DNA sequence: ATCGGATGTATATATCTGACACGTGCCTGGAGACTAGGGAGTAATCCCCTTGGCGGTTAAAACGCGGGGGACAGCGCGTACGTGCGTTTAAGCGGTGCTAGAGCTGTCTACGACCAATTGAGCGGCCTCGGCACCGGGATTCTCGA
DNA sequence: TCGAGAATCCCGGTGCCGAGGCCGCTCAATTGGTCGTAGACAGCTCTAGCACCGCTTAAACGCACGTACGCGCTGTCCCCCGCGTTTTAACCGCCAAGGGGATTACTCCCTAGTCTCCAGGCACGTGTCAGATATATACATCCGAT
């Protein structure tokens, strides 16, 4: 299925998965469309943000969802 | 009161025209002309501030408040013209 | 046996242990070697006689028997086989020699 | 209880002008100017005693660095003369 | 009948006055205010021991002398008398600075 | 042993003045204060400079008692005869207006010269270190604020607010909600609780409504602090001294920062030239704007020479160009 | 026998600055001495620096005090805020 | 035992740490060389080495071609002014000068 | 036929000398003048020919560097071309002599 | 055994030398004092060459001498 | 300012090559854990040295007025040097052939770090006195109007 | 070429404070022993520096010839020096407070040194492609001409 993901510039970015893949590979597909490195990305939704070691089955998520991307340095 | 470190300001006036004039009859020229007393200021100006920004670093690595003078006799001798008669 | 310094048997004037316990602990290289430090003290004490026989001389010439550091610096500067080692040292107190140039006479 | 080497300069004056005596900041002029040709005398043999890949400073790299340092004429009576004190240092 | 010599030999006794003595040239105190002024900078208040004050004037007229005594040489090769700011402007592009 | 007693334009808390002056620079007297003050009263409402214009003018005599006390007491005559006349078919002036740019620097000029007694021991420091002590003008502190417009939803933090008079030009200039200011040695931060009471009480002899601020004591790079800098607008921090240390450690907690938001800084946190690549991402420069302020002159307190200010701002929209342009 | 040089630490570190533009040889012949030329020179004045205050253990302080010495008036204050974010790093771990 | 991690990685940096401690060590420039001392060196000679190669890249990409010879080194090396002062006394070899004629030798 | 002004070939082997890179003074000659200047000191040296090629590139970095100076220096005296009191004026203000 | 060398250096070469500077006409006269100032650096460059490659008793001048030799008096050179 | 001839410089493709990105085996220098001895850190105390202020004396800076020597622009001439051309010479590339000498390895005699015992060479404090700065008074030297 | 007058060297008298020398006295130089190892010396393989020879030709040389510029002269004006007069702050001597620079003692944690383990980085092959050279061509630049 697809969802969303807007960032702050205006630009949206829709990706195709599926309810069980793993946030890793939510964060590979983005670095591949857009080429950010997945350590950078912190994504956050409803004032929560996610874990690594979860899915998006984990935090109810369903279709058409819009989910907001924030820019954060390395370490 | 008033402010504190009463501070010191317009005083290149220091090194006055006379005195210019007595250091250009050290070197042996006749006449002056006059537009030197400028730029013999600024000259001047420019290696006194770069010889205190190395002086105030050797004298800050010490942790110590005064400037003695082996630290301005190592700062010369770092920049290229060193000085004897003053302990180094 | 009788305590002997080495300056002696060196036949020098200038001090010989000063010179290995500077060498040593200056950290110029990791074990001093043995011969090297008299050889040192006497290039040492050749140029300080090299400096003050000109020092001297131009001393006595000026009619005076203290060594004022102006006499220094007319000793090192007038010569031509010492300008190239103080080539950039200003001496203190020192002045510059006497040299007006060819075309301001009138 | 700081050092000097004012003693041994007022020493080889004395093998000169017997009957002249030098004041204090030409005294202090002399210490600066010996300590400073031995900064660099050292200095210098240092570097050469790396680019041989040895270890000890013996009487041979003084003389390398001293044949360097120093002009075109010094040099001859600076090694002439420093020979002739280590080889009387070698026979005592 | 006022007696006044001719405008160009004044200075040619001032030059051997001031080669033959060895004394200090700019005045000491405007030149300690001016080397405490430079340092006013860094924030933290500073101390300048004397010794250090007096040898950096030495220094400080030490290298005045030797660019005056080079753009003389600089001012001469345009077969002129006197000197001017290009003069200075060559002599300390031609020194490395 | 006698006073010199005032009376305020509005309200009634009558300052005092008791008669041996505390001693000033060589050309400096509390004279001068005085008949300041009243100069500026009288260039507030013109009725009462109507009332001073006539049987005597702004000189003075400056030894005697006598004469200031006369002064003294035609000035409150003065003031108790516009109070009559503002009890009648007249409105009084209205309290909820800010101060202007002149009165602003004379009233902190008179606190700064009331509050701190021997500005002397303020140079009593460890050399070379964080702990050093440097004065930031009025005039640039005024031109800082007419610079960024900053609105009803800003939150003025002064990391190191020194004896503090740069909270209280910035209460007394804008209309935010809040303001802090930190600081960790005793020294200056002993004259700051003196500081912040006599500008309260001369605020309100002047009758000029501020901002609200609370000049703390603290210490800002233990972990209270760092959710409080993350969740704030405008920092002014004054670190021509800090050294690399802290300034690293500053660099990191400034990188919680929301969006919009500004740091100033006598140092440049991000160099002016900062271009961006794949090596350098570790850094806050790659996130921030800089831009030069107006070199203009009287900006500090420890030279004369002026020094530049370097107005950063926040703008995450950097790193998204540059990873959309990555891949063309 | 093999020696030394600092070849491939270089092509490491301008695969991080420019994407495909590689050295020639005489180009990396010049790198390697200008890094042992600058490294000389930083450690031969932090030499004589830790040997005017009679200590003896040239320590993290010696370094930042030579290089806003050797390197001018611009490039020190990245020297410096560079050098931080490594040693602050290296104890943190 | 734990498991082998190399020191260079633990600061972040990419110039060999260990090789700057063997090289302050046995350089004789002090007794005891401290363990905090070479992360610092190595972090100073790497930033230096990025910001010489930047410039030296950009002049190259500038004048259409790849590699990085040593007349791009030249280039990048003299035209900046920040860096002029370091390298003050430097003679690159292949190196050529900066284009630069004066004002006066052009014709009228 | 066709002929240039005088003044013009000059400033078209300026850019074409800039732009290039090689080295100028051809080398056989330039071997033999370090061979025969060794002849004064040590015996029957050898001379390692990346050793030759080092010394030839300091030559030429020497020469263009004293060049471009005196050429200021005789720029100064509003003259164009240069002369031998433009060289030995410009290796004396250096500090060689 | 080799004599009168220096007119290896010829007269079109220094012209072409002279014109990487930024220079426009040569006069007549230059042609012997480049040969002298050239003389005079090669002289003193491998006065400190030679004994330096003779500190360790061999008999090759190689490179890194060389370049050891111009570091010593002001002029370092990279690139080896 | 406007225009054509003629020459050089830069811009657009084709092949062909040797120098560069890269993968593999492998050795030694880097890393990990542990222990011992000292250099650096920190606190307390003395006391010498730096700043601050004042008051008197007066050298030297500040300012203005002639006026003469020199900066500077224009002009005219005569050599010296740029530019091109025909004759000429070593520069340079390759190829062969030789060997002195750079460079690595195996010993091991001699040479210098290190430490306890000993003491005199050399450093600070304190004295005496004369070389030398100062002053004033003529004797000689230099400059400038006639 | 000679007189007037300002400057400068010279000669003798006078007081002073910075060198020469002498004396406690302590800690760094000197003697006399070990013991570990850097380096003098021998002996070996083999890289690369040297001398020579031939062929192609790019470049060093001699020369005619024309011209832009180096250079000397004359003339103008402007601006910088000399000197007298009037401010001002430089300098010397004195007095007084206190803070920082040097010092001493006493801990303690960072860092040399040792042993063990192993992967990071270097030499070697091997492919392969960025650009060096070559050729055809459009645009800019210099130079005569209008
Ligand atoms: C340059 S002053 C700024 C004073 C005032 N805000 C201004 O701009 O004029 C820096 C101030 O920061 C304070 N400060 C320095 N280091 C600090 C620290 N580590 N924690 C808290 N305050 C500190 C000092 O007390 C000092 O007063």
């Amino acid at each position: 299925m697809q969802i969303f993901v807007k960032t702050l510039t205006g630009k949206t970015i829709t990706l195709e998965v599926e309810p069980s893949d793993t946030i890793e590979n939510v964060k590979a597909k983005i670095q591949d469309k857009e080429g950010i490195p997945p350590d950078q990305q912190r994504l956050i939704f409803a004032g929560k943000q996610l874990e690594d070691g979860r899915t998006l089955s984990d935090y109810n998520i369903q279709k058409e969802s819009t989910l907001h991307l924030v820019l954060r340095l390395r370490g | 009161a008033k402010r504190h470190r009463k501070v010191l300001r317009d005083n290149i006036q220091g090194i006055t025209k006379p005195a210019i004039r007595r250091l250009a009859r050290r070197g042996g020229v006749k006449r002056i002309s006059g537009l030197i007393y400028e730029e013999t200021r600024g000259v001047l100006k420019v290696f006194l501030e770069n010889v205190i920004r190395d002086a105030v670093t050797y004298t800050e690595h010490a942790k110590r408040k005064t400037v003695t003078a082996m630290d301005v006799v190592y700062a010369l001798k770092r920049q290229g013209r060193t000085l004897y008669g003053f302990g180094g | 046996a009788k305590a002997k310094t080495r300056s002696s048997r060196a036949g020098l004037q200038f001090p010989v242990g000063r010179v290995h316990r500077l060498l040593r602990k200056g950290n110029y290289a990791e074990r001093v070697g043995a011969g090297a430090p008299v050889y040192l003290a006497a290039v040492l004490e050749y140029l300080t006689a090299e400096i003050l026989e000109l020092a001297g001389n131009a001393a006595r010439d000026n009619k005076k028997t203290r060594i004022i550091p102006r006499h220094l610096q007319l000793a090192v500067r007038n010569d031509e086989e010492l300008n190239k080692l103080l080539g950039r040292v200003t001496i203190a107190q020192g002045g510059v020699l006497p040299n007006i140039q060819s075309v301001l006479l009138p | 209880r700081k050092e000097s080497y004012a003693i041994y300069v007022y020493k080889v004056l004395k093998q000169v002008h017997p009957d002249t005596g030098i004041s204090s900041k030409a005294m202090s002029i002399m210490n600066s100017f010996v300590n400073d040709v031995f900064e660099r005398i050292a200095g210098e043999a240092s570097r050469l005693a790396h680019y041989n890949k040895r270890s000890t400073i013996t009487s041979r790299e003084i003389q390398t660095a001293v044949r360097l340092l120093l002009p075109g004429e010094l040099a001859k009576h600076a090694v002439s003369e420093g020979t002739k004190a280590v080889t009387c240092y070698t026979s005592a | 009948k006022p007696h006044r010599y001719r405008p160009g030999t004044v200075a040619l006794r001032e030059i051997r006055r001031y080669q033959k003595s060895t004394e200090l040239l700019i005045r000491k105190l405007p030149f300690q205010r001016l080397v405490r002024e430079i340092a006013q900078d860094f924030l933290t208040d500073l101390r300048f021991q004397s010794s250090a004050v007096l040898a950096l004037q030495e220094a400080s007229e030490a290298y005045l002398v030797a660019l005056f005594e080079d753009t003389n040489l600089c001012a001469i090769h345009a077969k002129r008398v006197t000197i001017l700011p290009k003069d200075i402007q060559l002599a300390r592009r031609i020194r490395g600075e | 042993k006698l006073e010199l007693r005032l009376k305020s334009p509005v309200g009634a808390e009558p300052a005092v003045y008791p008669w041996p002056l505390p001693v000033y620079d060589k050309h400096h007297d509390a004279a001068h204060e005085i008949i300041e003050t009243i100069r500026w009263v009288c260039e507030e409402i013109p009725d009462l400079k109507l009332a001073m214009e006539n049987y005597v003018l702004i000189d003075y005599d400056t030894k005697s008692f006598e004469s200031m006390q006369r002064l003294c007491d035609k000035y409150n005559r003065a003031i108790d005869s516009i109070h009559q006349l503002w009890k009648g078919t007249t409105q009084p002036m209205k309290l909820n207006t800010r101060p202007s740019t002149g009165l602003l620097r004379h009233i902190l000029q008179q606190v700064y010269n009331h509050s701190v007694t021997d500005p002397e021991k303020l140079n009593n420091y460890e050399p070379f270190s964080p702990e050093v002590y440097g004065e930031t003008s009025f005039d640039l502190v005024a031109q800082m604020i007419d610079e960024i417009k900053m609105t009803d939803d800003d939150l003025f933090v002064d990391l190191g607010s020194g004896v503090g008079q740069v909270v209280l030009q910035v209460a007394a200039a804008t209309n935010c909600k809040h303001h802090y200011g930190v600081e960790k040695a005793d020294i200056p931060a002993k004259y700051a609780e003196t500081m912040d009471r006599e500008f309260r009480k001369w605020m309100k002899w002047y009758g000029k409504k501020h901002a609200e601020y609370t000049l703390e004591r603290g210490d800002f790079l233990s972990e209270e602090w760092r959710e409080r800098i993350a969740n704030t607008s405008v920092i002014f921090v004054n670190n021509f001294a800090f050294g690399p240390e802290v300034d690293h450690q500053l660099k990191e907690r400034f990188a919680n920062m929301k969006e919009g938001g500004r740091i100033v800084s006598s140092k440049p946190f991000a160099p002016l030239n900062f271009r961006i690549n794949s090596r350098n991402l570790s850094d806050i420069g790659t996130i921030m704007r800089v831009v030069e302020l107006s070199p203009l002159k009287g900006s500090v307190s420890w030279t004369g020479k002026p020094v530049s200010y370097y107005l950063h701002t926040i703008d995450r929209t950097i790193l998204e160009n540059y990873f959309s342009s990555l891949k063309n």
